């Protein structure tokens, strides 16, 4: 918190302690199933799920991997979208939107698409 | 010989009788266990050679639990006689709290279901938990330790939120601090709490309780 | 016609009565609250002020 | 130690062997430097005894 | 080659013991 | 190989774990809802008392008495969970309600289906038999508003619209807490049980008209309570 | 006195004795009082109870279609679903009176009677 | 209804009294963080010198 | 049986399973509460927690702490002791009688003693 | 320069030939292709191996939404149409039309 301020550091441990609680789930879900789960715990699978995509980028060196060409996403920009993520404004969007996008214009352009 | 190696130097670290002077040397061996394998060799021989162990996880350090003891597995052998007798008091039931927490974590979605007893464990071993954690470079003095689980093992945390325990016990120690020292004088200079402290805190406690705004908006009383 | 005036208007002061015994316990609440909340963020921007001056320093 | 974790659960007296045992970046350095600040206090007070 | 797909597909065969009693409290009926 | 088998070891423990607290929580249940059905008893005896003694006042024409001259459908309650985990619970309400298919046909009978909880959904749409109708989402919670919509449901079928001229109910009887048995009850046409041996207000017929869906609708609701203690 | 016994299908609902009940039968109006003959009736579909209670006041009971009975030893009324004039909403009662559904607007209006209008 | 009325004027001026002094209270909490955190600062200033 | 009499085995063998049981019950006393469990299976817990706190005794090196001498209790009235325990012959009296003592002579004294 | 792992589960589910999408990867990737399969299969790696991840994930669901369900839709249809007989060559121009 002393080098990247308070807000990244909120952002980013809160991230991973919706990744950390869903690889623990990730056991119960394969066999028991979602359905079984406590309702806090299903919607932060949904979290989570999203959170994942939406760490994958386009980056420029692969776009012989997708295709579609690079993206920069400023520090600013990817804090504020993982807050919003992570706080759950984009839980009604599904979570193909948020592949191999790179940023939050390229998240509402994909979502339209879908 | 590597556990000799070990050995050998462990074995330095020992508190010397009154006659030699009655110094000690406190030893805090660090090792990095891969894949959280404590039965590796290294790990293993220092298991054994040393007095106790603080077992840090990743998985508790990625659920916010640092500085990740993984309390249960953790254990000091030497006890309570490394303790002061305020602590010694006060952390006497923490123990067992979060064991029984660690117990009824499968029931945290079912608490309407649950015993009154069972349920008034879970919510005061979560904020047991919260309470264990601690920001880095930030150590705390006994006396602050020692009103720190005085207010989550008496249950008067019980009525904080979760989220603001952090809060509420870093406030309210930096309440106590400043304008009623006495307590902790108390703690410190003899090494317990005795019963005239224990009303002041609690007075201090609840006074402060009423001043307090959760994060979410609620009043903690 | 007054008879009827009468018990009825002491049905609604009886009612007066019991929404204002609530009336006052939740404006007085209120006002507690709101007095508490704003020490509190008077305490948290004291706080807030002292970082800032440590940091400058 | 000045946590209160090791403080409550583990107590680690002068004289101890305490092992701070885990994988890679999960906050040993931290607890040991911890330990280490925390005795400031005990050093401004000038007593050996402390 | 959309047009052909479509064209296609417009001709492309696809292969898809109790019993409840009321007890009427007389010997007979 | 290593990480493999201590990955699965950790899975194994966390279903473990899951599967523990559903045990007890289940136990919970298995009480609250036992409660539940021994609440209901009251009503169910009185209302059965007074409609016997309807039935001795009564003539006993009422179309739920009377067998129709020739029965071309049966309506089928099949009463399921809604939720999984249930173990063979939902196959044996199932494998007793095609048992009673089986037994319909060889009467002549077509059966149609009514459908109660998610999972006999599935197992019907699987199979491709058409529910004329299903209600989901309170085989854990049964109140007697949906025992209500249910009765008047099939009532309604079997006074007629298509109709049916018989129905039955399939579910699961509590018989005790370690047997729970798919069990089938014919709850239309009643049956007149002559036994060895009051005023009425209005007269008998009319009263034990009005008397008898109220019978059906709390038979539904004993058979809903007692399908949810045997689920959990 | 009167062993009146109110039973929800749910559940039994009153067991208190009484002195007197009161309630609007499918046939007419009608009252009971101990030893009267037995009985079996139909309470109109917005009927209401009154339970003459002997120690506290009267009960006021919003009953949804229920049957009465009176027998040697107890006065039972069967009931779908009823609420003590307690615990009726009345703004919710008023709304439900002009509600389009029949049931809905009966049971508004038995809410609304036992209430006391 | 006369009481009641006197009541609640009575908890109202008590409302605002318990204000008055919750905020002065507040006030001296206030004081005493800036005279801590300003003492630290300076400690940390002559500590860096 | 061989090796230690037939009553020996008996006994021991009814101990352990009174106290298996009374260890599964645990789970159902700890969440759903003792009021949850049957008339049995409360018998069953009491006479349970009856046992298992007299396996409890006043050991020798315990003298040292409180002063009481340690009691050395012979096989056989151990055997009969815990023979009249697992049939409920002592489960009238209060757990506490239980702590810290060596035989019926000692139960006995000490139930006298609350 | 990539994997084309070839895993046995697969290859009993039918499978054939037995590709493991997450797994097998080109890194010299479409600028091994002519424009039109690049084109065609610019993602096609990608979305199987959410598709199959997807499929892991939606094994037990009953609630999945209506873009889960329309993915899981997409993907099998897709992973029937790269399976393949042995002997069967496809012309580069019969695989972009396949694929398109
Ligand atoms: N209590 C804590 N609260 C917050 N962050 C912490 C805490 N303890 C450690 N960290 C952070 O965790 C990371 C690991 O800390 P540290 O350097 O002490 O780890 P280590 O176990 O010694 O590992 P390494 O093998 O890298 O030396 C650092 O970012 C440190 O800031
Ligand atoms: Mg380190």
């Amino acid at each position: 918190p002393a080098i990247v301020g308070d807000e990244h550091y909120r952002v980013a441990q809160e991230v991973i302690r919706i990744l950390q609680r869903y690889k623990d789930l990730q056991d119960i879900i394969a066999i028991l199933g979602i359905d079984e789960l406590s309702e806090e715990d299903k919607q932060l699978v949904n979290r989570a799920r999203r959170i994942e995509r939406f760490l994958s980028q386009n980056m420029m060196a692969a776009e012989q991997f997708t295709g579609q060409p690079g993206s920069t996403v400023p520090l600013k920009e990817t804090i504020e979208a993982f807050d919003k993520l992570t706080k759950g404004e984009f839980d009604h969007l599904p979570e193909q939107a948020f592949f191999l996008i790179g940023g939050l214009d390229d998240l509402a352009k994909k979502a339209e698409s879908l | 010989d590597v556990f000799y190696l070990h050995s050998r130097l462990l074995e330095r670290c020992a508190k010397l009788s009154d006659e030699l002077g009655g110094g000690s040397m406190t030893g805090l061996p660090i090792i990095e266990t891969k894949a959280n394998d404590i039965s590796a060799f290294i790990p293993t021989n220092v298991i054994s050679i040393t007095d106790g162990q603080c077992f840090l996880e990743s998985d508790l350090f990625n659920q916010g639990v640092r500085p990740a003891i993984n309390v249960g597995v953790s254990v000091s052998r030497v006890g309570g006689a490394a303790q002061i007798k305020a602590m010694k008091e006060v952390a006497g039931s923490l123990r067992l709290d979060l064991s029984q927490y660690r117990e009824l974590e499968a029931f945290a979605a079912f608490a309407s279901d649950l015993d009154a007893a069972s349920k008034a464990q879970l919510d005061r071993g979560a904020r047991l938990v919260e309470l264990l954690k601690q920001p880095q470079y930030s150590p705390l003095a006994v006396e602050e330790q020692v009103v720190a689980i005085f207010l989550g093992t008496q249950g008067h945390l019980d009525s904080v939120p979760v989220e603001d325990v952090q809060r509420f016990e870093s406030e309210l120690l930096e309440h106590v601090k400043a304008s009623h020292s006495d307590i902790f004088d108390g703690i410190r200079e003899t090494k317990k709490l005795s019963e005239e402290a224990e009303e002041k805190l609690v007075s201090v406690i609840n006074e402060f309780k009423k001043g307090f705004q959760a994060s979410d908006g609620s009043s903690v009383v | 016609a007054e008879r009827e005036a009468m018990l009825a208007k002491t049905a609604a002061d009886n009612r007066k009565s019991a929404e204002q015994v609530a009336a006052a316990q939740a404006d007085y609440e209120k006002e507690m609250a709101e007095a508490r909340a704003q020490a509190s963020a008077l305490r948290d921007e004291a706080r807030a002020a002292g970082r800032s001056v440590v940091d400058e320093k | 130690t000045g946590i209160k974790a090791i403080d409550a659960m583990t107590p680690i007296g002068r004289g101890q062997r305490q092992l701070i045992i885990g994988d890679r970046k999960t906050g040993k350095t931290a607890v040991c430097v911890d330990t280490i600040l925390n005795q400031r206090e005990a050093w401004l007070t000038g007593d050996p005894k402390q | 080659l959309v047009s052909v797909i479509n064209e296609f597909k417009k001709g492309f065969q696809a292969s898809d013991l109790e019993k409840e009693s009321v007890k009427v409290r007389k010997p007979a009926p | 190989t290593l990480r493999e088998l201590r990955g699965r070891i950790r899975s194994a423990g966390s279903i473990k774990k899951i599967t523990k607290a559903q045990e007890l929580i289940a136990t919970s249940r298995i009480a609250k809802a036992q409660a539940r059905v021994e609440a209901a008893r009251p009503y169910a005896a009185e209302i059965t008392n007074m409609l016997t003694e309807l039935a001795g006042a009564s003539a006993l024409d009422h179309p739920l008495l009377v067998e129709r001259k020739q029965p071309k459908r049966a309506g089928v309650l099949v009463v399921s969970s809604d939720r999984g985990l249930c173990g063979a619970y939902n196959a044996n309400v199932l494998r007793r309600a095609e048992e009673l298919f089986s037994l319909l046909r060889d009467e002549g009978k077509d059966p149609v289906l009514y459908v109660v909880g998610r999972k006999a959904l599935g197992y019907f749409s699987f199979r491709q038999r058409t529910v004329v109708e299903s209600w989901t989402g309170f085989s854990e919670r049964p109140t007697y508003e949906n025992a209500r919509e249910i009765a008047d449901t099939l009532v309604n079928a079997f006074m007629a619209i298509l109709g049916v001229d018989e129905l039955h109910i399939v579910f699961t009887e509590f018989r005790s807490m370690l047997s729970q048995t798919a069990v089938a009850r014919r709850a239309a046409p009643m049956e007149v049980e002559y036994v060895g041996e009051y005023s009425f207000e209005p007269d008998p017929e009319t009263l034990f008209d009005a008397l008898l869906p109220r019978y059906i609708a709390t038979r539904v609701y004993a058979a809903l309570l007692e399908a949810a203690a045997s689920e959990s | 006195d009167l062993n009146v016994e109110i039973v929800a299908v749910e559940r039994e609902l009153w067991s208190g004795p009484a002195t007197f009940v009161f309630t609007r039968t499918t046939a007419g109006e009608i009252g009971i009082l101990p030893r009267h003959i037995p009985l079996v009736a139909q309470l109109v579909d917005d009927a209401m109870v009154r339970v003459e209670r002997e120690g506290e006041d009267d009960l006021r009971i919003a009953v949804d279609g229920g049957f009465l009975s009176v027998t040697e030893e107890t006065v039972r009324i069967l009931v779908e679903n009823a609420q003590f004039e307690s615990e009726i909403d009345a703004d919710a009662a008023k709304e439900d009176a002009a509600s389009d559904d029949e049931r809905t607007a009966a049971w508004g209006r038995a809410r609304l009677r036992a209430l006391g209008q | 209804l006369a009481d009641a009325d006197a009541m609640h004027a009575k908890a109202l001026a008590d409302a605002k009294a318990e204000s008055e002094k919750v905020t002065e209270e507040a006030k001296q909490d206030s004081e005493r963080i800036a005279a801590q955190l300003s003492e630290q600062a300076g400690s940390e200033a002559e500590r860096i010198k």
